[PDB]
């Protein structure tokens, strides 16, 4: 059981900004990307 | 990040106990060699030949791995544990935390040395200057 | 309770005071437009945002003025503690001390204060208006995104409940903090001190105090 | 050797009878409910969801009361390195320095300590509850997620007896806590100033010399 | 409202996932917490939920009971020990006890006489009220009525139903707040009053922490 | 009497409607009081019936042996500590603990060999209570049989019957005059014989309210 509260799922990626891009070169297969 | 994180720790540990600041740890042990307030037989001449003999080594056999991930992580022998060896996505939450941990190290790294070039004051002695006049005043 | 048509209004009881042409589906809506400033519904909108942004900067203005005279009575030593003799604390040769204390920002000058602070919020500001590296394409008023993270905003009656909780509170924080620049230019010392003041004669420290002030 | 019937009870070899509604399923079953709390088969879910946070509470509990005064004796200069005295370095005027070290975290304000704690142990043990950002649906005390980061959990055999060990060192730790208010409140003494005094001289310096402390009038 | 799943809860929305299956909402009160669960045997809860109202409307009585002393000592009228829990041992003086100021009052001497007119009055009322007696025979034991409720505010059941939660929130409120009573005058040795009269003037040091170093022993 | 639907209850008149309905009266002691509602389970209620009965069993050896120190202390023979709850501090003194006056008697002088042969025998027959050994393998973990009974008191069923309900009677006198006896030593610090014989002294002062203010806050 579960329920959303105090937070938010934000169904995204956590880039250095909360709402720009990623540059092509860059994909996701590395831990630190 | 592996060599950061593994001084960034030995900037203060070995501060902890012998009060010798990471800035001024040459001159205490040019004329002799201490550790942990023990003695040590080598001059400092015969410290750097132990030193690039060994350490050479160790980076030439890093410089033969062939495989690009497998330079990165090459676990075998350095994975004793067998942490990431397996469970792939629970490998890449370790790898993540190490990530975060070289990123963090470098920057805390940088912190160190410029402050100790401002103030001329190591690790944790020039935190205890901030805590002096922030307490006080 | 605060929506509707059936909602209590400005006059309480009374029923046939608005004009008429808002219904009750914005938060706080009273209809008291009785000199009728707001007759046009597309004027009406540009408002609504204006007096929201109002509101929220009424709501820390307050807060940003209550502290400074509650900690600076109560054991802080500030440079100095009244807000409406704040902008002082730069012109001194120590400069202004965040909490009394020198090691900490020690600001100094004027020529490097303002030169980034008009550059911060000529940004966020116009950030405000689109882009913004926090969320573009957004509502205006309440985009959401990384500025809730509680998730709070989500119960959209919940919501347009709280947004009433938001308004309320900062109606009176904009009604006290006109009321701040009023009693500061007729007596001259900080709230906290006319409290003390009010609280030690009740019946003559009122406004009657000093009507005669402003005498030709 | 730990489940079913043929595992060992309070009693041992000489156990007879236990309760009937300890089937040797769940850890720390040794059939020891001789008053016979829990023939609740609701409520005895409900006391194993309370053994286990008193018994994970309290040995992360037992390294806060050994451990300061440990590292006392060996050349920490603590401003109170007794357990029961710690909670009076915050009205001092050094403050509640940290490992006896003023350039670390040295509290001021008791009142600001609370003020933020029930703030984060109220949403984290709203957490435990339901929810968090952690594991949203998962098990009450076993999620795993990422409160098992390497992985010790893996498979459902070795996991059986993880939990056996959970709860045996979590049972021998709440053993020590309705011991460790005892002794401080019969001695006014550290835990292991009581052990130091005992090596001294076992037979003069165990409990029957206090036994007349709390005698009336 | 105050009852059904969407009533109030006890974490808030926290608690809204995990509540027990036998905590529905059916009786004032049903926050939905049962933390030990020791409620799952119904009719034991039946019991508690007896033991919750008894415990809050002797609660009620004391609530009060307590400051009404305190607040009309200062505000004029003389009193001899108007602190509660020293209030009870104004008997052993010579002159008695006063029900406001006066001798010329009920004005009680000997206290081993003034039991005996008490346990036998609870001898009958207490039966009375498990059993039944000249204030009725066979009514609910949690809430008779008409022979204490002549003035019909428990008569439309929407608004009795409300004033069922409200009797025990009022009643929750009481409870709690003399657990405080006990401890305040344990731990400072003054009326709550008196505590307060600390806690207005100087709030910042005038609080519980103040005296945390008592019960250390040596 | 005292089997039967008929029996009589806890209030007498004033308890034919409060009794829960599986209080029969096939138990001895069943007087139709689960006023709490702690036992409603059966199986549970079976456990507490262990935990009165052996509570009744240790008390009823608790109760006289608390007094023939202190009765016959008076009789002429001196017994070293002539008050119960320091009569065990006597072992520690200059002969130890002898058992009466006599040092040719039994002469206890090491506190650890006492408590050493006692936790390992009683341990084992509270375990041989739980499974069994010599004194019987599968008997009634309440009333065993005739191991226990030596002189053959354990016949006639309905004698029986009757002698079980007159085992706990005098228990619940016991467990409730041993109740009382840890109250009043640590009020007044005196044996219940020396507290009685100052009552007999001066009923008039030597009431319970001698000390009502001795554990005032301050
Ligand atoms: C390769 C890593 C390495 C680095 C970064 C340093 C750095 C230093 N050494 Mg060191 N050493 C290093 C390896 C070794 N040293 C020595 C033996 C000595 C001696 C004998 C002395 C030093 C001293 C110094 C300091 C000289 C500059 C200064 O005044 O600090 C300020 C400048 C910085 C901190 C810049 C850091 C750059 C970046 C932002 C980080 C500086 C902290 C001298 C000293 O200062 O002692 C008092 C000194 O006397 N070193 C040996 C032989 C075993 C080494 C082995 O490789
Ligand atoms: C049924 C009776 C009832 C009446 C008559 C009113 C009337 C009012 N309500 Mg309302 N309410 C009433 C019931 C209720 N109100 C409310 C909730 C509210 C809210 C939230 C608010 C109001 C406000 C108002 C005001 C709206 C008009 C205004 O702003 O006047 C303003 C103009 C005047 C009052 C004239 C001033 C008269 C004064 C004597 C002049 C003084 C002269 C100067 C001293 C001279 C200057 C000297 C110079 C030269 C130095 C007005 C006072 C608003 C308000 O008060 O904002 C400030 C408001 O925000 N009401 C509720 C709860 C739902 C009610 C319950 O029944
Ligand atoms: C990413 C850079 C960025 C920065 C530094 C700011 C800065 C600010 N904005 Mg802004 N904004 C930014 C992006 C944007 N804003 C807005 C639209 C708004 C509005 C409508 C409001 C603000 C407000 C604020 C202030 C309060 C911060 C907050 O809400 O905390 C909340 C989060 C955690 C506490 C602060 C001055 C508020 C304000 O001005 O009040 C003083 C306000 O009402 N911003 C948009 C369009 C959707 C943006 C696009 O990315
Ligand atoms: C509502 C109309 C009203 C107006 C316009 C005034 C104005 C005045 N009062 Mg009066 N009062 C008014 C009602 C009341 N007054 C008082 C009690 C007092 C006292 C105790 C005192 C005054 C004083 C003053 C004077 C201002 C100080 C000064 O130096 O004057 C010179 C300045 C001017 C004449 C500038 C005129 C004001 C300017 C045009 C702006 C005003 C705009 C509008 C009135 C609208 C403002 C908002 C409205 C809705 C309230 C001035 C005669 C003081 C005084 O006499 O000192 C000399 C004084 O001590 N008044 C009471 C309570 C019974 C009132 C009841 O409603
Ligand atoms: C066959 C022999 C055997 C006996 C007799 C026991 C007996 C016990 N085991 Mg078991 N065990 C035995 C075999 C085994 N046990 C275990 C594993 C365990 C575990 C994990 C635990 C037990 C526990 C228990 C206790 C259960 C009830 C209790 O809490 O008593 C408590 C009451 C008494 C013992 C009597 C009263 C205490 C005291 C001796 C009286 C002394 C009087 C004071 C000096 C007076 C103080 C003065 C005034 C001021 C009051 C009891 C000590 C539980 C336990 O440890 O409880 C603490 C428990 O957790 N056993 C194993 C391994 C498989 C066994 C192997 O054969
Ligand atoms: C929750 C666990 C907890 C416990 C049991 C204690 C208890 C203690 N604190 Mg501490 N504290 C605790 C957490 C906290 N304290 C403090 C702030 C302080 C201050 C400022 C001081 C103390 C002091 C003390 C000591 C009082 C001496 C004493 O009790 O006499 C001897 C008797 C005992 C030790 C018996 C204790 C057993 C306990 C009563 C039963 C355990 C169950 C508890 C009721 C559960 C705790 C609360 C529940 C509801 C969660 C004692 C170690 C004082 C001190 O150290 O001076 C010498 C002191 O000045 N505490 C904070 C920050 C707000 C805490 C965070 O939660
Ligand atoms: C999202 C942030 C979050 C954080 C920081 C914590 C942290 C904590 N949890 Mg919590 N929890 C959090 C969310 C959740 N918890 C839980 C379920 C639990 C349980 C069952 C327990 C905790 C416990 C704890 C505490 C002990 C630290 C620990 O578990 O070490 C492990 C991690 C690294 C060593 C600590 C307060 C334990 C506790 O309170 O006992 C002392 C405990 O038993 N949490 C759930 C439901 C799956 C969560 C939802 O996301
Ligand atoms: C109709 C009259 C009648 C009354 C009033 C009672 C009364 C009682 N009988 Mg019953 N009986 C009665 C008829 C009969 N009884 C019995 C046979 C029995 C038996 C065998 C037993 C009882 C028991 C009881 C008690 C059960 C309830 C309880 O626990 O009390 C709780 C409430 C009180 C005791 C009153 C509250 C006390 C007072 C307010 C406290 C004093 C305050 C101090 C000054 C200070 C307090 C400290 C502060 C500071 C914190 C109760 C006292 C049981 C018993 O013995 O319990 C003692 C029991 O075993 N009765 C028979 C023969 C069949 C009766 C015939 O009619
Ligand atoms: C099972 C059974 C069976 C049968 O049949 C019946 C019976 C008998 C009833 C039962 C039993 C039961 C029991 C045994 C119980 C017990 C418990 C406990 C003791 C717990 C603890 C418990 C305990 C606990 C929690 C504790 C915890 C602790 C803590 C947190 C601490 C903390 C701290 C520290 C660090 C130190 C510092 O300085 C401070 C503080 C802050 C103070
Ligand atoms: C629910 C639940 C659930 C889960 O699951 C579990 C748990 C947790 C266990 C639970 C909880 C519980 C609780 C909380 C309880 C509490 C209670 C109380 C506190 C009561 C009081 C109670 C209280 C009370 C009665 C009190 C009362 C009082 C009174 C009458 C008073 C009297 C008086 C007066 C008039 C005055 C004068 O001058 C004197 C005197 C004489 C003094």
């Amino acid at each position: 059981r579960s329920g959303g509260v105090g937070y938010r799922k934000y169904q995204g990626d956590a880039l250095w900004l909360p709402n720009t891009t990623r540059p092509e070169w860059l994909d996701g297969s590395l831990p630190g990307d | 990040g592996r060599w950061a994180m593994l001084a960034c720790l030995g900037a203060l540990v070995a501060e902890a106990t012998t009060g010798v600041s990471w800035v001024e740890a040459g001159k205490v042990e040019l004329d002799g060699a201490s550790y942990a307030g023990l003695s040590l037989p080598f001059s400092i001449t015969q410290l750097i030949w132990i030193e690039v003999i060994l350490v050479g080594g160790a980076e030439f056999y890093r410089n033969s791995e062939t495989n690009p991930e497998k330079r990165c992580y090459p676990g075998g022998v350095f994975d004793p544990l067998k942490l990431a060896s397996e469970d792939e996505e629970r490998a890449f939450r370790l790898k993540t935390a190490e990530i975060k941990h070289a990123r963090l190290a470098m920057v805390s790294f940088f912190g160190y040395g410029v402050q100790a070039l401002s103030t001329g004051e190591g690790a944790l002695g020039s935190l205890a200057k901030f805590a002096d006049g922030l307490n006080n005043g | 309770f605060w929506y509707g048509p059936e909602r209590p209004l400005f006059l309480g009881a009374f029923t046939g005071e608005p004009p008429s042409y808002l219904t009750g589906e914005f938060p706080g809506d009273y209809g008291w437009d009785t000199a009728g400033l707001s007759a046009d519904p597309e004027t009406f909108k540009r408002y609504r945002e204006l007096e929201l942004i109002h509101a929220r900067w009424a709501m820390l203005g307050a807060l940003g003025c209550i502290f400074p005279e509650l900690l600076g009575s109560y054991g802080v030593p500030f440079g100095e503690a009244v807000w409406f003799k704040a902008g002082a604390q730069i012109f001194q040769e120590g400069g202004l001390d965040y909490l009394g204390n020198p090691n900490l920002v020690h600001a100094q000058s004027i020529l490097a204060i303002l030169g980034t602070q008009v550059l911060l919020m000529g940004a966020i500001e116009g950030y405000r208006v689109n882009g913004g590296p926090l969320g573009e394409g957004l509502d205006k008023l309440y985009p959401g995104g990384s500025f809730d993270p509680l998730g709070l905003a989500d119960d959209p009656d919940t919501f347009a409940e709280l947004k009433v909780k938001e308004i309320k509170n900062g109606r009176l924080a904009m009604f006290s903090m006109f009321g701040f620049f009023v009693q500061a230019i007729v007596t001259g010392k900080g709230p906290l001190q006319n409290l003390s003041d009010h609280l030690a004669n009740p019946g003559t420290n009122n406004a009657f105090a000093y009507a005669t002030k402003f005498t030709p």
